[PDB]
RNA sequence: AUAUAUUUUAGUAAUAGAUAAAAAUAUGUACAGUAAAAUUGUAAGGAAAACAAUAAUAACUUUCUC
């Protein structure tokens, strides 16, 4: 009943030849509720994302 | 001695600070390095192998020059794997609306308003008052910080927050603004010109960058 | 061989693995390498300087605070006591946001409450 | 722009190859195809220039008693790319004056650092494992490298790795030392001594061993760049015990030959010392005692070890020694 | 093998000896992990960490100010107690475990310029429990984690056995990721600007959630994970999502300080009274 | 097993050669379970 | 833009660290490191799944700085 992916013989990573994980990322533009844009490095392929529900419109983060 | 309750009301910067040139260059270099060393973009996961979006994505991209037996490749033979030349850096092109950022220079445009908060956005500002001229001095039943807060609240009608009851310096309180003889706002460098040297020396370490 | 779900899982796994995705490690000419090293050193030095600056500033501030406390206790004892009152539950404004990359539509708020 | 100037600053602080310098300032990989293939990282130029400017400024700022001054100089220089290039990518052993001057303090410092990184450690390990130190001379604190060579016999060229086995052929004639000093010491007035001792020759009376002094030089003058102790330099007045080769007796273990280097005690000119060349017993020899007598401070050491072989008899004959004893194979 | 008897022979020098350097076996390993020559190289300061900048400029000074009590000296916590020498049996006896607890506790140092509270590290552990049955779930969880963060997670295996729940040792279940430096800052920003706000009924972190030596923790349900950018952009791709715990380690000596620090970074602690 | 009645013999371990005593290469000096004594010079 | 030929990729599968108390290798050597409990916490999660945190820096070296 245990559903698994039965492993292959893994690859031997020699000592000294281990290369660190540098995942492919993009410099994404994040637009908040208001006009404030903020840059973040993200792994998903998209240049721009505007947001509807954010901290800037939520009453908990701002009593104005 | 008489107890004069100082206040250095500060405006906290609202955007990431403007970099140095050298720093910027370094950052660019680092980015380039990262790009060179980055893994391949695994398009096969994000985009499906018979989708319209996927097709569109493909259309933007240009492939790598593969190898064919009989030709000279004087820049090394193309070591291509998973749709990328391993040799070199690899890049990827990309209501619905293009996100255009707001300009980081309204103060510059103004070129005048020293009594304005929307001035140097990426710099820490400090309130300063005229009489030499200096920080809002205010002259014993109440706690000190609270008293200071009360005193300045009356002059406008603004919204501040005291960081703590603990004072600094000669008794000066710190506080942070959140709402809107001279009401003057300045950066840490600008203040040096607008004030006596001795005074500056006394309170130089307070005024942050 | 494998169910569609299994295939999907495999794909997901791959997305994380370094299998076939990682490029060849960058080599460098000796001179280039040297240059890089120099740059790195410079950067490190700069960072250290910055740290010192900030640290120094902090120290100065602390000293100032101490001085104030000393003065205050001598002068107005009640006031000093009040100042001391421990801020065990103090909590930052919340309206006092974190600096963004680019500024908002309304570059500051005037009215409140 | 202090690193561009070369008035007071020695000429060694620059890269002597012009092309390389040019490349650095705005390559070396010889082959044309390879060069074509090569692709450097982006934005290296401007950033590099900026870095250089920064470091140059720092150096200038730094620039202004002797040891302190030397230290300051070293601090000022180290970050110079040119100097780094010179040190890293040119040979430190058989040094070449203009490329790397050990007269120059920065280079010396770098050399010391390099030594600390590996060779020194290796030497220490060899000393400890083979029981060179506690057996002959209580301890040492590295100070200076000492590389030996046996050029005359055979004719080949090789720096001996510490704790090696040398054939009797190889160690038939005397060795050459290179005592690479560091640590801002005087050069005119400072003299050195060198002693090749072997502590494990069979004492039959006690049943233990006794230590023989097989080669002894005293009052040698050294220089930071010029430190090869060849028969050119020392003269016959400086030899207290002339070279005797390793001639291990059969089944007398592996005899450890451990070369010690000491610096003289310092009092106007070069201070010498007599050492009663005749009186000093070389066949059985107390190193510690000797040191105590003349107040030496052992700076550096090296070591090798010899075993019996067919060749040793011939060597003995050549040197005009006895035929050599033979011992039972059992450690009874 | 004859011996079976560990006994290091003492040396006759103060030279340290890093054996690895005398061996030529792993020539790539000889260089540092940040030296360009090493295959283990990766760039560190790719860009500027905005959150860190904020902390440095604005927050650190504030923290220094607020925490400052007047002449507060160390209130060194409960330690192992030495034995009173009123009897000969005490002589070679091990000390008494701390009056309060079994474990020994650290000294609380006063908050000066040298040791201001700061963010040290953020650990995320997503122990998908349904992975006892299906092992692919674990993989999916790990992928999700990776997507969220941008740095390789590590598998979480079931360390214990228990019959009541279907749990057996040696079973991959969930993923754990250690976030540090700029990456961690980025993650925190994402949490604060986007996720925590968007979550429907969130009243903020609980004030009782203090580790007590300046560590804070909180959960996220399986629903809230959809609100992350890397998942929200493709809901088609993520059918199952897995809840997670988030632990935040700080340079704070005490929990209250840590929570104050966190508040500076826009963390609502309206969950309770301390 | 109403009665027990099983046991092994004593192992005769201990010091077999005492301070001051002249050994010869090979002579056993101490027998022991574990190292209550460690090998010296 | 589109057609033909020839090749190149896609078989997507983990650890990326001399890994360090989940499983799997029980004999050699070489190099390295520390366990457990208890307590305080955290989506489902509790008596009992996972993760985090929990002893002192006197002296020393290098680096940056008044
Ligand atoms: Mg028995």
């Amino acid at each position: 009943t245990r559903i698994t992916l039965p492993r292959r013989p893994a690859k031997k990573i020699q000592l000294g030849k281990s290369r660190p994980a540098i995942y492919h990322q993009f410099n994404v533009k994040m637009e908040l509720s208001d006009g404030s844009v903020v840059i973040r490095r993200s792994q998903y392929p998209k240049g721009e994302i505007r947001l509807i529900q954010d901290q800037r419109n939520n009453p908990l983060w701002n009593p104005s | 001695p008489k107890i004069k309750v100082g206040v250095l009301l500060s405006r906290i910067p609202i955007i990431k600070s403007e970099l140095n040139e050298l720093e910027k260059k370094y950052y660019e270099y680092q980015s380039e390095l990262e790009k060179r060393l980055m893994w391949t973009f695994p398009a096969y996961f994000y985009f499906k192998k018979g989708t319209v979006a996927e097709h569109k994505f493909l259309s933007l991209q240009k492939g790598p020059i593969s190898k064919k037996n009989g030709i000279w490749f004087p820049r090394g033979i193309p070591d291509i794997k998973h749709g990328r030349e391993r040799s070199t850096k690899q890049e990827v092109k990309l209501v619905n609306r293009p996100v255009i950022p707001n300009d980081r220079i309204t103060e510059a445009d103004r070129s005048n308003d020293m009594k304005s908060l929307e001035r140097q956005l990426s710099r820490t500002l400090y309130l300063l008052v005229k009489d030499t001229w200096k920080f809002p001095n205010f002259d014993e039943s109440k706690p000190l910080h609270v008293h200071a807060e009360n005193e300045l609240k009356l002059l406008s009608g603004i919204y501040t927050w005291s960081v703590s009851a603990t004072p600094i310096g000669v008794f000066i309180v710190k506080s942070h603004i959140l709402a809107g003889e001279d009401f003057a706002w300045l950066t840490k460098g600008e203040i040096s010109e607008y004030v006596p040297k001795d005074y500056f020396n006394k309170t130089e370490f307070l005024l942050a960058d | 061989s494998l169910s569609p779900l299994a295939q999907r899982v495999v794909t997901q796994l791959s997305v994380m693995s370094a299998s076939r995705k990682q490029p060849k490690l960058l080599k460098l000419a000796r001179e280039d390498l040297i240059k890089h090293q120099t740059i790195e050193k410079c950067w490190s030095i700069y960072q250290q300087q910055q740290r010192e600056r900030r640290n120094l500033q902090l120290e100065l501030q602390y000293k100032s605070i101490e001085r104030s406390m000393n003065l205050l206790q001598e002068l107005s004892p009640r006031l000093f006591e009040a100042a001391n009152a421990s801020e065990k539950g103090k909590r930052f404004p919340m309206e006092m946001k974190v600096p963004t990359d680019f500024p908002p539509n309304t570059l500051w708020h005037y009215n409140f409450r | 722009h202090i690193w561009s100037d070369f008035t007071t600053r020695p000429s060694s602080l620059s890269i002597q190859s012009s092309k390389v310098k040019n490349y650095l300032f705005q390559p070396s990989i010889s082959r044309r195809s390879n060069r074509i293939k090569y692709s450097p990282p982006e934005h290296i130029d401007e950033i590099f220039r900026m870095s250089y400017d920064f470091l140059e400024q720092r150096s200038s700022k730094f620039y202004e008693n002797p040891l302190k001054k030397d230290a300051l100089l070293i601090k000022a220089e180290i970050n110079n790319p040119e100097v780094q290039y010179n040190f890293q990518f040119n040979n430190k052993l058989n040094n070449v004056k203009d490329i790397i001057d050990y007269d120059v303090p920065v280079y010396r410092h770098l050399g010391k650092q390099h030594w600390e990184s590996y060779g020194q450690m290796l030497l220490m390990q060899r000393l400890e494992t083979l029981a060179a130190i506690p057996d002959t001379l209580p301890t040492l604190v590295p100070r200076a490298e000492v590389n030996i060579k046996f050029p005359f016999s055979t004719g080949v060229n090789k720096w001996i790795e510490p704790g090696e086995f040398l054939s009797s052929n190889v160690t038939s004639m005397r060795p050459i030392f290179k005592i690479q000093e560091y640590e801002l010491v005087n050069v005119e007035k400072q003299l050195y001594t060198v002693l090749i001792v072997n502590p494990d020759v069979p004492d039959l009376s006690n049943d233990s061993f006794k230590t023989a002094l097989c080669y002894g030089l005293v009052n040698i003058n050294l220089t930071y760049n010029d430190n090869l102790i060849d028969p050119r330099k020392f003269h016959s007045s400086n030899i207290i015990a002339d070279y005797l080769p390793p001639v291990p007796e059969k089944n007398a273990g592996k005899q450890r030959f451990v070369v010690w280097v000491f610096r003289q005690p310092l009092i106007q000119g070069p201070n010498m010392l007599e050492i009663d060349r005749k009186e000093l017993s070389r066949d059985d020899f107390d190193i510690r005692q000797f040191t105590k007598k003349y107040n030496l401070t052992a700076i550096g050491a090296h070591i090798w070890r010899s075993e019996w072989d067919a060749k040793v008899a011939a060597v003995r004959e050549k040197y005009g020694l006895p035929p050599g004893r033979v011992f039972s194979r059992v450690r009874r | 093998p004859k011996s079976a008897c560990s006994l290091v022979k003492p040396v006759h020098h103060l030279v340290k000896i890093d054996k690895s350097k005398l061996s030529p076996r792993f020539p790539e390993l000889k260089y540092d992990k940040s030296d360009i020559r090493s295959p283990g190289f990766k760039p560190k300061d790719t860009h500027a960490d905005r959150l860190n900048d904020h902390y440095l400029n604005t927050l650190q000074s504030d923290l220094l100010l607020i925490n400052y009590s007047h002449n507060a000296a160390v209130v060194k916590g409960l330690k192992q107690r030495a034995w009173s020498g009123d009897s000969p049996y005490h002589l070679n006896r091990p000390p008494k475990n701390p009056r309060g607890s079994k474990a020994q506790l650290p000294d609380i140092h006063p908050i000066k310029w040298s040791n201001i509270p700061g963010l040290e590290s953020v650990v995320i552990n997503c122990f998908v429990r349904e992975a006892r049955e299906n092992q692919l779930l674990a993989i999916t969880a790990a992928l999700q984690l990776q997507q969220i963060t941008g740095c390789k997670p590590h598998p979480i295996f079931s360390k214990n056995d228990v019959p009541t729940w279907k749990l057996r040792k040696g079973h991959q279940m969930g993923a754990k990721v250690e976030l540090k430096g700029k990456e961690m800052s980025q993650f925190l920003s994402t949490l604060t600007e986007i996720v925590l706000p968007r979550i429907r009924e969130y009243k903020g972190i609980s004030n009782q959630s203090g580790n007590r030596f300046g560590g804070i923790s909180f959960g996220l349900t399986a629903e809230d994970i959809k609100f992350f950018p890397e998942i929200d952009a493709n809901q088609d791709s993520w059918p199952k999502t897995f809840g997670m715990h988030i632990n935040i380690n700080t340079s704070a000596q005490l929990d209250y300080q840590a929570r104050t620090l966190l508040s500076g970074f826009q963390f609502p602690f309206f969950g309770e009274e301390k | 097993s109403r009665t027990s009645m099983k046991d092994s013999a004593g192992r005769r371990l201990g010091p077999k050669k005492y301070e001051g005593q002249d050994v010869s290469t090979g002579e056993i000096i101490m027998r022991q379970r574990g190292t209550k004594f460690y090998p010296g010079e």
